RNA sequence: AGUGGAGCCUGCGGCUUAAUUUGCACCCGGCCCGGACACGGACAGGAUUGACAGAUUGAUAGC
């Protein structure tokens, strides 16, 4: 993936999708008021 | 304070490396600033420096030309 | 008198999938 | 650490020769007694700014 | 360009008015959002049952906020036909059909706290001849001070025009007796400028000389990092 | 006439990231080579050069 690999089975449903899906080059993005006093 | 009339005064030393040849009961001789009675136009208040520690000179102490005794 | 007392007295994820795919 | 000493008293630090003598390396006088003073241990890193 | 440049209040709110402003989407979500800002500025009594007073409730959107923090409130308004519209929006807080600028008619001493979302800019516009802006900020701002309950906090959410608005607004509210500033939630931000104005209501030697030198036309030397330095200790 | 409202796209911030370059530059892995001078070591008992085949490797290769 760019970085490292990842291993994953051959199942017979996986038949029309490319190598490159099932290793995601990317990682998911995963992202206290003024009081006046005086 | 002085010897001769038990005089407090505070007298200037040239830098901070020779104080470290000052300790307390010390006989130190003491002159004058330099300008006649005048104090220091840099220091406020003070009109007298250090010039003998133990019967040696400042600058003999700073030099490393003698040594002085406890 | 004072004692000689120089110290005080008082004492889920498959085999193969990697961390990134994780 | 040491013994409380009331200052003035002078400091003579001397090293040990093989051959027995004591050299003396330094002379001075009993600043303080108090363990309030700290000392700081400086570690410098290095980098370079390719 | 500005709602209030339009004229008098009451004849720019008409029933046409107060129509589109409950079907824009933009006034529902903007107004809430300020009234959320206005509740949490004033610092209420935390788990604590208000009473405030809504000096500009128009359709209850203010209002309705109130209702459902639990903290229960009076409403007033120069336009009938949005005082209308906020009864048939059903809201639990009383109203009352009356002029800001004219007075507040409560005892002194009645609201903890007071929310004004925009509607304290159209006080600095004289509408009519016998209106003056000066006078209708300051008899609003001194009735308020008194209804208030003497300490509450009374946010007062604005849009100036211009600082001739404001600084009218700050010396008739500060000279009324009320104390306190203004917090501008995200100043730099144009689309998040929300003004609320929160009133409660209870070597150096050396190089001076070769300037002077320098002035008085002699030759100086270049001035460098060695101008001021001691040669060595004196003895 | 609009924009500021909504969906989409894009530019600066910010957030995630190995990198999301910057006022192919970025990231993850694998090759190649990198002084003489002085002094002290090993060196014809042998210093050192080239090499098939197999393998490691994402792949092959006396690198
Ligand atoms: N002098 C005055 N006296 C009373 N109400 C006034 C006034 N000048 C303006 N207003 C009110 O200011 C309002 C502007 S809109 C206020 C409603 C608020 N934005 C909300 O929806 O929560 C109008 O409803 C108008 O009646």
């Amino acid at each position: 993936n760019g970085k490292t690999f990842n291993q994953v089975e051959i199942k017979p449903e996986m038949i029309g999708h490319y190598l490159g899906e099932f290793s995601i080059t990317y990682k998911p993005v995963k992202h206290s008021r003024f009081i006046p006093l005086k | 304070q002085l010897i001769k009339n038990g005089k407090k005064i505070t007298a200037f030393v040239p830098n901070d490396g020779c104080l470290n040849f000052i300790e307390e009961n010390d006989e130190v001789l003491v002159a004058g600033f330099g300008r006649k009675g005048h104090a220091v136009g840099d220091i406020p208040g003070v009109r007298f420096k250090v010039v003998k520690v133990a019967n040696v000179s400042l600058l003999a102490l700073y030099k490393g030309k003698k040594e002085r005794p406890r | 008198e004072s004692l000689q007392a120089e110290v005080i007295p008082d004492p889920k994820v498959p085999k193969g999938t990697s961390s990134y795919q994780a | 650490y040491a013994p409380i000493t009331f200052p003035p008293a002078s400091v003579l630090l001397f090293k040990q020769k093989s051959n027995g003598m004591h050299s003396l390396i330094a002379t001075g006088h009993l600043m303080s007694v108090d363990p309030d003073r700290m000392v700081i241990k400086r570690v410098v890193l290095s980098g370079h700014p390719f | 360009r500005r709602p209030e440049h339009g004229g008098p209040p009451e004849l720019f709110y008409d029933e046409t008015e107060a129509r589109k402003y409950v079907r824009n989407s933009r006034m529902i979500d903007i107004q809430t959002r300020m009234a959320g800002r206005a509740l949490e500025l004033l610092y209420l009594p935390e788990n604590k049952p208000c009473y405030l007073l809504d000096i500009g409730c128009g359709t209850g959107l203010s209002g309705s906020y109130l209702s459902d923090e639990g903290h229960y409130w009076v409403g007033l308004d120069i336009s009938p036909a949005m005082l209308d519209e906020a009864v048939d929006r059903e809201i639990e807080g009383d109203l009352l059909l009356g002029d800001m600028g004219q007075g507040i008619p409560f005892k002194p001493g009645t609201f903890d706290g007071c929310i004004s979302i925009s509607a304290v800019q159209w006080l600095c516009n004289a509408n009519k001849k016998s209106e003056n802006p000066a006078k209708r900020l300051y008899c609003f701002f001194a009735s308020l001070f008194s209804v208030l309950v003497r300490g509450s906090r009374a946010v007062l959410q604005l849009y100036p025009e211009n600082s001739e608005q404001l600084e009218l607004i700050t010396t008739q509210a500060t000279k009324a007796g009320f104390s306190g500033g203004m917090v501008v939630d995200y100043p730099n931000s144009a689309k998040a400028k929300k003004f609320y104005l929160c009133l409660f209501s209870g070597r150096a030697w050396v190089l001076e000389k070769k300037e002077r030198h320098r002035r008085q036309g002699r030759e100086v030397r270049p001035d460098t990092q060695y101008t001021g330095r001691k040669r060595k200790p004196r003895f």
